[PDB]
């Protein structure tokens, strides 16, 4: 399977800066063709998660635009220009593009 | 607004065995394809299996021999069937789906596109392996 | 008088009015079919006046002939029919022998004509 | 002795037929194709003259019938097609009868690659469902319809029909003419009279009266699936029109092309109708049955009944004034039993129609501004005879259609088209002399 | 001469050169048009070889009737008429009773005829 | 006593209209469908005789107007249709001293129906517009235009109009024809010579030139509504090109058909335009004014303005050269004024064409490689007169834009068709000998 | 015998059979083909016919004329010329001049007419 | 003292160039509105008459070419286009030892505009082409021309037509047996209408053609020309079976307003070959004949070959069928493989294909939908149509190949025995004439 890490296991920051996150990947995730299936999830305590970006860098409808990634190869990294109250939550990174699905352990963002 | 419909969840004691379902409505949902992943208690998620309902099947490291799927286009649901429990298999389950809702049908060959679906998640079903 | 002013009159009167009837003888589907008309309507006229330059009688109307009269046709007599029978009846009664009349007045026409030139040679 | 004597130009006919042209004086039945008719009527009188006539045979409605179909598709041709409208509509009930249906669809504009939303509204019997709100319209399974080209009208000018040189056509000027017979009083004329080519069913409009009583024409009454025809000695005053006055809607569904839709309603939606006055219509068909008995016997009793069953088109009267094509249920007038102050006929309206019952031929009739008056009088009927085998003395008759040349098949009966023999050949006492 | 060279010479020259005159009377638009061009010509050609056949002049570019003149028609000498005059003066004078003049020749021509098929019905 | 005769051939003729047609030696023009014309035709000249020309109400320029437009449309019918060329069209500008060429793009079908492509190609200002960045194409709104095919060519073939059996054409030769009235010098031809049918507005391109000096020609001189034609003697040569080096790309718009688009311009950007020396048109425009004071007398002064004004086809000097068609504004040329180097005529390109004034079949030129560069002979002028008060000791002239009539009246003025009439009769001292 | 059976036969023996030869003389893809091989046809008749009544013929099938027969023509006399030469070689012989004989025949015509009319007038 | 004479009717006639007209007793050349003709063709003899007859440079091959396209020009034009069939096609092999049929699932469109509708059908290899076990296919015509689908209410049926002159023109018939293409025919007769001829379709060979009365005859130009083909009529036809055991399926598809689509359907039972059977001895006795023939006109002691064709386009290459529907193609290869110095059967590979450019156009094929059961195409071969090659200076052995190129050459060899000539029934002769005044 393709295992992947994330960094930093744990963070919490006060409202007014930016903030960043990375997953790395055992090996590079692009396939044959060339595209990418890398996906951000956001789960807030007590409800399911939710997608953030699609493709490394793209964002979903419904998604604050402060929110923005990029990467290539195996280094990818997100990065939020203004964290809100109601970006508390549990942050995860997850990428299908091989059939054996890996997520990572998941990551805490406390906000004072 | 994708909606996600979440069954078949109760009580298993350890190596028994259940029946699991899910569903969805709302939209067309074109090109979409069912997916199947568990939060363990205190650690993070992890594949369970894979269906194509609209449109090939994936199987986890552990769920050889032991889960057999099957998928519907009529209600567009999909049937899992999952067999010799084991302690570990105690884990919420969460209907995931990679949404394609299309948009606009092309009423002529200048018009085609598609909304560019999204990923709907599950509620949960928290299956207990125990008495 | 006019077109067809004497068809019902006695055949012996209604000889007189041929004058007439002579003179009245003359997008891209409508234009095919006015032309086809047309053509068809000169056409019958060419044949006629070509029957007639055949014979003896070309360009004329009432013109006789040196064909001897023969019973088999007809053998009524000669003042009923200039004076009592019309020339649709007649006409009815002789539908079959058009043909044969026609075939000996253009045996005796070019008779006629082989005759006529071989006296003038020598004239 | 006597000789053969050659004779041309004789007053010989005989029966044929040929391509007769036409002529007359914005109307799909006259175009440049007609030369212009002679004012004068050359009409000559034939004394001592009788020729067999056979209007059943003849071949003039033959003829006419051919030219007709070719000027209606040369009509319809020169303009814009139909052919995208074959989509799915979205209807709704409307609300101030119950049958116009509120339909909405999508249809491009005047940019191939764009959308423009558009309603209009479309009688029950031009669309059928696919479920309850999704809609078709009629005949797409089968082609594509063509519209009625504004520029163009219906009006049914008059239309003189003149033989070609060396043909001639024969009018039976005898009264009382019963269609198969002698005529002794007959007339030849290089025109014929004034032929309107309106188009009906089942009852003949805008046509020719008798002579001095009513006539019964059939090839022989002896039977039933040959129609018969009935013409009558005066005429009957008929009228109709719709109240509701449509708005229309340009709709441009490409380049340089545009249909023609029905807008909303103004006012109150009422069921369109006609009027007859019933003293003139019950006398008509007093007369009728008096003709009728003279063939049928005297002491009998003679009832009329509605269409017994088929298509709209054979089993209801069609129309055509102001661009507006109706479908009357005519069951009202043929209602009636003979023994030894006005009526209303409920009537409704129609786009797509079959004209010449083609497949594959459907045409669009788009609507007309302000309402629609169409006065006229009816001339004819085309009925048909059904019964047992003489088990009663009670004899029924219904309206016929179908056979659209019995239409003009009333019209053409007075002509009949012959070919000229000028060729003759007679006894006679002459020698040629060398 | 060439065709219609003789138009505004004197009676002389156009009476002794209307041979030349008589042989000289005879992408699917093009082929319509002139098809029809083609059927109207022919169609005029018969009508005059109708009109002077008729007459009794079939065949003849020159024939004599027997009808008599009148000054009506024309109210002077007939030297200036032929050889001092043109056929479009003559025939732009004669157009008044051009039409008549139709007649007269068309009752004498079968009078003629009838009387000659009684002679010789006689012999 | 005398007697009558009866003549047959004799030399008549009076005015009547007849189907004429034509004769000859990959054109819009077929030069096969013409008979073979003779190689040496025979012209009769007459003599003694006079004859009365009426150019204005003659039939051969109708005829003429006639078979032009239906041969343009029967040229077009085969070429490929337009229709999804209605697309929007985002474009921008092109980067020269002019802006008017336009660098635009748009979305587009390829031979696959469910594939598309996307293209660009050059578009001229004066056949754009702004839908709401965002360009459509003009003819979107009124109708789908053919683009003529390549092969097809516009030269202008001469082309010899020729009368059918018993009509002849008379040729009226005499010198300083006033255009209506008697003609002293006439002739007579089998059929008419070469006739050029060039299209082109205010100024004649390849006419024919007059035999004395400059002519005048007009309905009603003293009449402003109506035209008036003029013909110069000698001819004013006229250089007209496109220094724009074009460049095509076929594209291949459906299965089997492809589309003809401008690829790019290669170097510099210059404004198309036309040379005339300014000494010769002064010359020829010191004639016309003589020739105009002949008709309005001595000691009055005339000047010459530009188009009063209308729309571009109208008010500007439009004609084409080897495929494109141009429309130049000749407000240079007439700006001068009589009392008792070389003019450049700034020239602009336009690719949507609606020749003849009609609406419904627009053409979209295709562009041509390489630079054109044609040389052509001004020989004659469509002026107007304004309207005046009492003559005001001065008048004004315009070039006027009236249809192709009085461009083809102005080479067929010297012609006109008459029907033989070889009956005649004539009194002689004769008797037919029984 | 039928159409063209004496076409090897010699001239003498043909022209017994002359009328029948003259005889014989007389959607849209085909509807035009008819019309333009009718109206050829048609023509073809009415030049015939014109030529035979400008020559003086005017429907005679078998007729003279009163010019002589240039021996710069043919060296033949008309012994092996009517006893067993046919027409096709016949032809040939005369394809050089029929155009000049034509033209003769014409003139001669035209003359003999004015001839006529004015010695008719005298008397 | 001789004086010219003027007679009329005479009987000439000069070679001339005119057009005709039909005549017959629906299909594709719309015979009823051919006018009928009358049911005794009379013909007249023409003794001690001769005359020269050139076959090649007749114009009568010109009019049966122009009018037979414009027939089939004109039946089409009402049929319905399949401008929108060209898409996106996803094919695969059918499971059947060929390899050859496909079959095709595509889009398509339906009564209404909105909507589309998933379909498939069976195209086979010669019909479609790769533009890059399932892969993306694309019809052969899309790139060149959308073309229309024969109606199937329409048939193919080669009925006889009959030819006739139009008035004032007649038609001589050449009798003489053992005439050969450019020479006088001792005995000619003259016909108002001729035989009825066959408009078929084939090459390299003549199907249901005229047959020689006395034996093989060759006609050509001049055979030591090679740029002239060499055609063969044999005096005993040979009889040849083709058919195709498939019993293909018809899947009706409205693929518009009132536009019917007829595509191919799954197969019943087992795919196989189409094939054609032609008996070997009868092939063997005719081939001996035409050699003798060949030696007779190249001279004696010459060694003849047979060789299949020398490569080119499918159409020139393979043997053209009419019947059925469908347009056959089959590899005459096994044929013209034998040398000539001094029960058995035999099975010529055929295959098929829908989209056809038989006319040897650019820009208008024409889309042949296939029929029910299975197809008996009975039929016997009646003339050949042959080329040589230069040889070099070798002289003493010369070989043979198939022709073809110019459809021409099919109806020529049925007209070689008709000429148009006009009628000139104007004469002038001496005669001891004279007019009296
Ligand atoms: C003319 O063209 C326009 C083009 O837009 C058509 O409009 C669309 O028509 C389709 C027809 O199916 C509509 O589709 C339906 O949309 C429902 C809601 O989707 C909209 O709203 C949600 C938010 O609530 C958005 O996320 C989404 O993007 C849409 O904007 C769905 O619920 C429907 O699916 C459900 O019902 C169908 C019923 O058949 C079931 O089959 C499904 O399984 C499911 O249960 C469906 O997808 C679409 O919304 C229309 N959108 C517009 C107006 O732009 C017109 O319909 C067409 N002509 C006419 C007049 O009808
Ligand atoms: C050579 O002549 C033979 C014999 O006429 C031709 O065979 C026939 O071909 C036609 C098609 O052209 C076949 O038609 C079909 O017949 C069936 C049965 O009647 C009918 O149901 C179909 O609608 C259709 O008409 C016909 O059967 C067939 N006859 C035989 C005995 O095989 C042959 O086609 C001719 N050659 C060529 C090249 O066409
Ligand atoms: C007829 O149309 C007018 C508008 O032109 C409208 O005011 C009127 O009410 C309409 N007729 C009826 C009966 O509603
Ligand atoms: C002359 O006539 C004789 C028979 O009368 C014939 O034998 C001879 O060939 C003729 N000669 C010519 C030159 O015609």
């Amino acid at each position: 399977d393709v295992v992947m890490t994330q960094s930093p296991l744990s963070l919490s920051i006060t409202p007014g800066q930016p903030a960043s996150i990375s997953c790395r990947s055992i090996q590079s995730l692009l396939d044959s063709n060339g595209k990418t299936f890398l996906s951000w999830y956001q789960q807030k305590p007590g409800r399911p998660p939710r997608r953030l970006i699609y493709e490394v860098s793209n964002r979903d409808s419904g998604v604050p635009d402060r929110i923005s990634g990029s990467g290539a190869g195996t280094d990818f990294t997100l990065k939020i220009s203004r964290v809100e109250a109601e970006d508390v939550g549990i942050y995860y990174c997850g990428q299908d593009s091989f059939f054996p699905f890996t997520f990572g352990p998941g990551t805490k963002l406390d906000i004072k | 607004e994708v909606q996600v419909v979440e069954s078949g969840g109760g009580l298993v004691q350890p190596g028994g065995s259940l029946r699991l379902s899910c569903a969805a409505s709302g939209f067309t949902f074109s090109h979409v394809w069912m997916n199947w992943v568990r939060q363990a208690p205190g650690k993070g998620l992890e594949w369970v299996a894979r269906i194509k309902t609209k449109g090939g099947a994936h199987y986890a490291a552990s769920v050889k021999d032991r889960f057999s799927v099957s998928r519907d286009e009529a209600k567009n649901t999909a049937y899992l069937q999952m067999n010799s429990l084991k302690i570990e298999d105690t884990a919420v389950y969460h209907c995931k789906v990679d949404g394609s809702i299309v948009v606009d049908e092309g009423f002529d060959y200048y018009i085609d596109a598609i909304e560019k679906g999204f990923v709907v998640w599950g509620p949960g079903v928290q299956v207990t392996v125990s008495s | 008088l006019g077109f067809l002013g004497a068809a019902g009159s006695t055949m012996g009167a209604a000889s007189m009015t041929l004058t007439v009837q002579a003179r009245n003888l003359l997008l891209t589907v409508w234009g095919i079919k006015q032309l086809q008309a047309r053509v068809l309507a000169v056409e019958r006229y060419l044949r006629d006046q070509q029957l007639l330059g055949i014979w003896g009688c070309s360009g004329k109307l009432i013109c006789c002939t040196n064909v001897p009269w023969n019973s088999s046709w007809s053998n009524r007599n000669l003042s009923e029919i200039w004076d009592n029978m019309t020339w649709l009846q007649w006409d009815k009664e002789i539908s079959n022998y058009t043909q044969i009349i026609y075939g000996l007045l253009e045996e005796s026409q070019n008779q006629q004509e082989k005759n006529e030139q071989d006296l003038l040679a020598l004239d | 002795n006597l000789w053969v004597t050659v004779y041309y130009g004789v007053p010989v006919w005989k029966d044929a037929e040929t391509t007769l042209f036409c002529a007359s004086d914005h109307n799909v039945w006259a175009t440049h194709a007609c030369v212009p008719t002679d004012p004068n009527p050359q009409e000559i009188h034939l004394e001592n003259v009788t020729e067999e006539f056979n209007m059943w045979k003849n071949n003039m409605v033959e003829q006419m019938h051919t030219d007709i179909i070719s000027l209606w598709d040369q009509s319809l041709k020169p303009c814009v097609k139909l052919t995208p409208l074959c989509v799915t509509l979205q209807c709704t009930n409307v609300t101030n009868r119950g049958e116009l249906k509120n339909c909405s669809f999508n249809m491009t504009t005047e940019l191939r690659d764009k959308k423009q939303k558009v309603y209009s509204l479309f009688y029950r019997l031009d669309v059928v469902q696919i479920s309850n709100k999704e809609y078709r319209l009629i005949n797409c399974n089968t082609s594509a319809c063509t519209q009625a080209c504004p520029k163009v009208s219906f009006e049914p000018i008059p239309i003189h029909y003149c033989a070609p040189a060396g043909f001639a056509i024969l009018k039976c000027k005898d009264k009382k003419f019963n269609g198969t017979g002698p005529c002794p009083s007959v007339s030849t004329v290089q025109c014929t009279h004034g032929i309107k080519p309106v188009v009906s069913t089942q009852l003949l409009l805008n046509g020719s009266l008798a002579e001095e009583e009513v006539m019964i024409r059939s090839e022989n009454i002896t039977n039933n699936a040959k129609n018969i025809l009935v013409q009558f000695n005066t005429p009957v005053q008929i009228n109709c029109t719709r109240p509701n006055n449509n708005t229309r809607k340009s709709i441009r569904i490409g380049p340089g092309q545009a249909f023609y839709a029905t807008g909303d309603i103004i006012g109150d939606i009422r069921q369109a109708h006609c009027n007859v006055s019933k003293a003139t219509w019950n006398e008509t068909l007093g007369k009728v049955v008096k003709q009728l008995r003279k063939h049928f016997g005297n002491n009998t009793i003679i009832r009329f009944a509605n269409s017994s069953g088929g298509d709209l088109e054979v089993t209801t009267h069609s129309f055509n004034c102001g661009g507006e094509f109706f479908y009357c249920n005519t069951s009202g007038l043929f209602n009636s039993t003979w023994i030894s102050d006005s009526i209303t006929l409920p009537c409704r309206i129609k786009q797509i129609i079959n004209m010449w019952q083609r497949i594959g031929q459907c045409m669009y009739a788009p609507p007309i501004q302000g309402v629609i008056r169409c006065v006229s009088n009816i001339t004819g009927l085309i009925l048909t005879r059904d019964g047992g085998s003489t088990n009663s003395t009670t004899e029924t008759f219904r309206p016929g259609g179908g056979d659209m040349r019995d239409n003009w098949r009333s019209e053409l009966y007075k002509y009949k088209v012959v070919k000229i023999e000028p060729l003759g050949v007679a006894p006679t006492r002459c020698k040629r002399r060398v």
